[PDB]
């Protein structure tokens, strides 16, 4: 497989250190694509703040380093066709959708739209990608296609995007995964109308701070 | 050498525009303006296009009256720093505070020029904060009045030009299409969405 | 007590004039700087970025479906599939991509550029087809065998799933890229005959752009 | 010394004159002026002495009103690249662009003074273009405006002064002799054609 | 015979080199000078756009870069008398005749006038270059006497004189030549009374690029 | 005589200027100092 | 803070001065020249 080292910078250290518990491969669940998908966004250190150790030692503390070594998986048959983008956002500040020049009457994105957790979340808008911008200038972020005909795998080793060196890991996602079905899924009567999508992140170099028994 | 970002930031316009009355029974005198680079859509579509900057600010103060003759009278400018409290009248104590710098200049002078550096408990200024607290890096303000005893019975108006310097940025993004909608927010609107490419006849030709 | 005179340009304010000035905070040092990944330093970094062009521009389009080139197994063994222009600071498929958008803010521009494409289908159908520049000067042209005489490239789907073409030297007709079905799209019995192919486009290392102007995007 | 082109050339002549009236239901207020170096006679018979030309300019902005005194007022002089759009109004946005420098000066200040270099997209400007597209060598706008916030009720007559600095000529060609009818075409008078050399009674004298 | 070499520069290179076939002594057709003659005037690079292997790797092509090696012989016996100005002229502008100051009503000169072609066209009013430019100073320019006293032959190699190294050769015609009769031509009764002007021109150095199918 | 312009700023009385006033008494000296105990420099010595 | 004096000669403009002015464009550079044949330096290379 070929690695898109996101930025050309590796995840480094600068507080504990779990390094045995926390350095393994969190497996979310599936998504199933199928002919009128929009796409899935995830904000990522709060899709790891309910699942075990790297929840426990997230939410009991008060300040957050890591990078992360993504990695997306997306099998399917020789038969089924299409194109996925997967791309990286630092700061993916989601948009609210309306009309309105009021400052409380125009929308706002609630807490389950900003924060998805770890079931994600789908686009209404994928062509702007909900936030106003075009995806199509979209490839400026560290990015992969996964096309169904040539591989099934990609790989994202995202580094420590961040103004200030410790920052809390509850209130501030640092940055979000997209997925983009660009090419639509194509298929013959008779095969399996629901292709799933399988993310492992791993946590690099993980730092905790100020712990509040 | 002109597409570096020192040249592409670093050039004097135009921020914003102060107005002020001086008169009666509103006698406000004072004229605050909080100081925001995303007021015209041009620079906010040129300082969107990155995450992360951090650079110094050059301010000119450029003050007419209201038909545009110039007559001399003393002016204070007033900066009031992240954090201090903003003047509440014409002559309340906020406008002798020694912390708070002022300009004294006349109207037939040349227009006042200040220099304002880096003044942000970060490490550079964001305008994508994902997260819970609009994010907390502010410049201050520019509070103007006119120094007199016996109230002065004009109405001049203020422009502020800036010219950013020493400029660096930090993870660039796209460049946003959709229309704006509110100031501190990229709302953009769910129906009537522009396309980014005007349309044409076929696509067999070369419209 | 030196003598001095004054020249004309006093007590002007020049916009892009380089002077310094009067510091408002003495002695205030600033927050000490970090290394934040992703330092940029001139805008010819940003054109060297491949983006999807809108090719399929046209109307009756909904708002993804304008960056696919549609290919179908209903068309004949001759025939053109796609054409577009080759200006990037122009009103057309080149409003969509990142270079587009950088060579508005500045008003002349030059270099090579590229334009690579992918093709999005089945991995059992195959088929050759025929990409081809035409340099400014004449139009479109009209046949297969015209435009073989021109810059072509014979791009099949069997092994290569991914061409690229360089476009040489253009500058403030501008070019056309026209994109032909050399022989047809074969597909196996139980397999959807409709296809699509997405086209990306960046400037080169020759790309150099002059005269700042503030865009027209915006209102 | 004084027989070289950057002598020849090197002084500081008049090229044009521009008008402004700032009135009434004609709140025009702004004057452009197309800028030229064919505007009177002498510089043009100068400059097409030579078939190719390479220099710098330096502008100097003399401004009085209709009588003559001046008063203290604020203007703005703004230099329109080669293809930015001009202005249209007296208050159009095209004022408040960052790309299109501006120069604000009072009426009693000294003259403006400003430098221009070479904008051409070839090597050197020609004069002659034997050819389709005169050619497309332009120097760029010059449209001034008073600025003010009340219209200004006077009625300005500017000055400007050109000139050349670090002149560069290839191609000598001769002298044209016959008058002039057109701006950018030697268009002569095929009737009526003037000799170059006066007549005199017979060839066996010396008058 | 001597030549003036055009302002001292030999042409030079700086795109395809045909070295072959365009190097050769294409030769127009002879002008019939008489008594009462005015001139004769050629934009070259427009010449020899319909004249064979150049004329084709001219047409096209988009950009083009050349110098000439001209000849004009003049052949006359030695009985008549006279005197021809050679000379070629960078940037040769027709004006146009008329006393007319409105824009679109002062007149211009047509397509054949501007680009006289293979044929070459003749002046209206010789002694002011039909530019309103005298032409008793035309000696500024490369120049060369065929006096029919002394010689009957000039050549002048003149190099590319342009602004921009690479410029089009249907729509920008570089430089022009002028034949001109100062002192008219004069003979007995009983001799030909026409004399023939022949010139042979051999473009060296050619460049081309930019080739449209 | 070397030729000079005024730029922006000119005639302006910035309060945190760091800049010379001329002297009103030239050629005063003060009064001597002497040992005085307990000098402080910064106010981090006041806040230990 | 140095001391100066305005002498005769202020605020005037002298047509044939030889002074700088204030650039429009800074840091843009022009199109580099190439070798156009026939460069003239002085008129009297067109008296002879």
């Amino acid at each position: 497989a070929n690695i898109v080292l996101a930025y050309g910078e590796w995840p480094e250290y600068c507080p504990t250190r779990p390094d045995v518990s926390v350095n393994r491969f969190y497996t979310l669940d599936s998504k199933m694509w199928q002919e009128n998908s929009t796409g899935w966004y995830w904000k990522f250190p709060d899709v790891l703040n309910k699942t075990g150790v790297f929840g426990q030692n997230a939410q009991f503390h008060y300040l957050y380093r890591s990078g992360f070594c993504l990695h997306v998986q997306c099998n399917a048959s020789k038969f089924h066709q299409g194109a996925l983008l997967v791309a990286v956002i630092p700061e993916f500040v989601i948009a609210g959708r309306g009309s309105n020049t009021k400052p409380n009457e125009a929308p706002h994105p609630g807490f389950t739209t900003t924060f998805p957790g770890t079931t994600g979340a789908t686009f209404h808008d994928p062509y702007v990608l909900d936030s106003g911008v075009p995806l199509s200038q979209a490839l400026i972020y560290p990015h992969q296609w996964i096309n169904l005909r040539t591989n099934n795998c990609a790989t994202v080793i995202v580094p420590y995007i961040n103004a200030v060196p410790f920052d809390s890991a509850i209130n501030h996602s640092n940055f979000g995964l997209i997925v983009i079905p660009v090419s639509p899924l194509k298929y013959s009567s008779g095969a399996t109308t629901a292709i799933p999508i399988t993310i492992t992140i791993a946590p690099l170099n993980s730092e905790f701070g100020g712990l509040r028994q | 050498l002109e597409t570096t970002i020192n040249h592409f930031f670093s050039r004097s316009g135009l921020v914003g525009v102060v107005n002020l009355t001086d008169g009666g029974t509103d006698t406000t005198g004072y004229a605050t303006w909080d100081i925001d680079i995303m007021g015209f859509v041009q620079l906010r579509r040129k300082c969107e296009m990155f995450t992360y900057m951090r650079f110094n600010a050059e301010f000119t103060f450029v003050t007419t009256t209201k038909n545009g003759e110039a007559r001399p009278y003393m002016l204070q400018y007033m900066y009031v720093p992240p954090g201090a409290p903003k003047p509440t009248g014409r002559d309340a104590f906020q406008w002798q505070t020694a912390t708070n710098p002022s300009v004294f200049v006349k109207l037939t002078d040349p227009p006042a020029q200040v220099s304002v550096p880096f003044m942000s408990p970060a490490s550079a200024y964001q305008w994508f904060y994902d997260g819970y607290p609009c994010p907390n890096n502010m410049m201050g303000t520019f509070a103007v009045r006119v120094v007199s005893r016996e109230a002065s019975q004009l109405k001049l108006q203020t422009r502020v030009y800036m010219k950013l310097k020493h400029v660096r940025a930090w993870v660039p993004r796209p460049i946003r299409s959709q229309p704006y909608l509110l100031k501190n927010f990229p709302n953009y609107d769910s129906s009537k969405i522009t396309n980014s490419a005007r349309d044409r006849s076929s696509i067999k030709q070369a419209n | 007590g030196i003598p001095a005179e004054l020249r004309p340009g006093t007590n002007q304010f020049l916009t892009t004039d380089d002077d310094t000035a009067a510091p408002i905070l003495p002695g205030f040092t600033p927050t000490p700087t970090i290394h934040i990944p992703g330092e940029v330093h001139s805008l010819l970094e940003l054109c060297r970025v491949e983006t999807i062009l809108e090719v399929n521009n046209t109307t009756e389009a909904t708002g993804l479906t304008r960056l696919l080139i549609p290919v179908s197994s209903q068309n004949k063994a001759d025939e053109l599939c796609a054409a577009f222009m080759v200006d990037p600071g122009r009103i057309g498929p080149w409003q969509s991509t990142l270079v587009g958008q950088i060579c508005r803010y500045y008003t002349q521009w030059s270099g090579s550029l590229k334009v690579t494409f992918m093709f999005t289908g089945s991995f059992m159908a195959t088929g050759k087809m025929l990409v081809a520049y035409s340099p400014p000067g004449s139009a479109q042209p009209a046949n297969r065998e015209t435009a073989m005489l021109g810059t072509h490239v014979i791009w099949d789907f069997g092994l290569q799933s991914s061409v690229s073409l360089v476009i040489p030297w253009i500058s403030n007709t501008a070019g056309v890229v026209t994109l032909w079905y050399q022989t047809n799209y074969v597909v196996p019995p139980e397999t959807p005959g409709e296809a699509y192919i997405i086209a990306m486009g960046a400037a080169q290392d020759n790309f150099t752009l002059k005269i700042c102007k503030d865009t027209d995007e915006v209102t």
